[PDB]
């Protein structure tokens, strides 16, 4: 959607991705049409300069679960303009997870999806190890919270 | 410089968070609000180490960095009695059973 | 000032009441104008939901680098079921 | 239109 969209500035932006979590993180910028697009990923505990332009957007994820990171404490970092030609760093972590969605994680890398309805679980449980994270379905998400909030 | 604990004693665990600064004594202080029993008649080890109630955490060998929220250190604790000796007892947990055959790394 | 709560085996975990609400359940049964048995969890699983509470109350409305909550492979499925049975 | 580049440069560990 044009709402959650980067913006063709052309105004060079420096920026460091510091990766402050123990995921390998998968740096996803949101084109101008607002289409996720992966940039190389970063390992834990490691940071990496970036030449990015004031106004684009950017979100982060476990490069191979894709479950929700925050940058900044929260879930998109928009890059400003450099100053005193300060970089801005982008500080990725993981958020607080609930108990239940950590549970999932574990049995997902542990689990073959073909599987899952193998488990002694209940059976509301299969759906939710089902429902994976999604890129396309958290921008869905974020632009309703982002319009429906005014 | 918080240190996150798990004070054990039979089949009882009780979890709480204390200062690295804070002392043995203050420890007893927060037991003794919990268990009723005053800190001249408590004993706490870190392992087989009967702390002493002088000391601060940190001087017995506890770290923010070891006792963790996630992972919290252990603290056993002994009651007194006044004619016969207690011993520190620490009741193991339940086990899991076995990994189920889709969960192995088949 | 804090609650007791009893696994299947007899364990007994007694935490801070306000690290106990983080459970949505406990907080609904403790919201009303202490000892609570879970005697359907053992004491391997309801200790590492402590554990959980403790983790969720440090580092809610933290900027600090948040570390991993552990969870062993075989504690697992109990683990999730018994957080979703606590709303946790 | 500009879009993002990352420079030819050794990444860093975080201390």
């Amino acid at each position: 959607r044009p709402v959650l969209r980067s913006v063709n500035s052309r105004e060079p932006s420096q920026v460091i991705f510091c990766n402050r979590s123990p995921r390998v993180v998968l740096p996803v910028w949101l084109n101008f049409d607002g289409e996720p697009q992966p940039y190389p990923t970063l390992p834990p505990g490691t940071g990496r300069r970036i030449h990015s332009y004031r106004g684009h957007l950017w979100l982060f994820r476990d490069a191979g679960t894709h479950d929700g990171l925050l940058v900044n404490q929260t879930e998109l970092f928009v890059p400003s303009l450099n100053v005193d030609g300060q970089p801005i760093f982008a500080n990725i972590t993981l958020p607080v997870y609930t108990l239940k969605e950590r549970c999932l994680q574990v049995v997902r890398s542990l689990v073959k999806p073909e599987n899952y309805r193998r488990l002694d679980i209940v059976r509301s449980l299969y759906e939710d190890l089902e429902d994976h994270p999604n890129v396309q379905k958290d921008l869905e998400r974020l632009t309703q919270e982002r319009i429906a909030h005014q | 410089m918080d240190v996150f604990l798990m004070i054990r004693r039979h089949k009882t665990t009780i979890f709480t968070d204390a200062k690295e600064s804070s002392t043995v004594f203050e420890l007893k202080r927060i037991v003794e609000g919990i268990l009723k029993r005053p800190p001249d008649e408590q004993r706490l080890y870190k392992d087989d180490q009967l702390l002493d109630d002088g000391k601060t955490l940190g001087e017995c060998g506890f770290t923010s960095q070891t006792a963790r929220p996630q992972a919290p250190a252990t603290v056993g604790l002994a009651f007194r009695a006044d004619d016969t000796f207690e011993a520190l007892c620490i009741e193991p947990f339940s086990s899991p059973p076995e990994l189920p055959d889709v969960m192995k790394p088949q | 000032m804090y609650v007791k709560l009893i696994s299947s085996d007899g364990h007994e975990f007694i935490v801070k009441r306000e690290h106990a609400l983080t459970s949505g359940t406990i907080k609904a049964m403790l919201s009303g104008p202490n000892e609570v048995n879970f005697r359907e969890i053992p004491s391997h699983v309801l200790s590492k939901v402590c554990m959980y509470f403790t983790y969720k109350v440090r580092y809610t409305n933290s900027s600090t680098e948040i570390p991993e909550f552990p969870i062993a492979p075989e504690i697992a499925l109990e683990l999730l079921m018994a957080a979703n049975f606590l709303d946790c | 239109m500009l879009a993002p580049y990352i420079p030819m440069d050794d990444d860093f560990q975080l201390r």
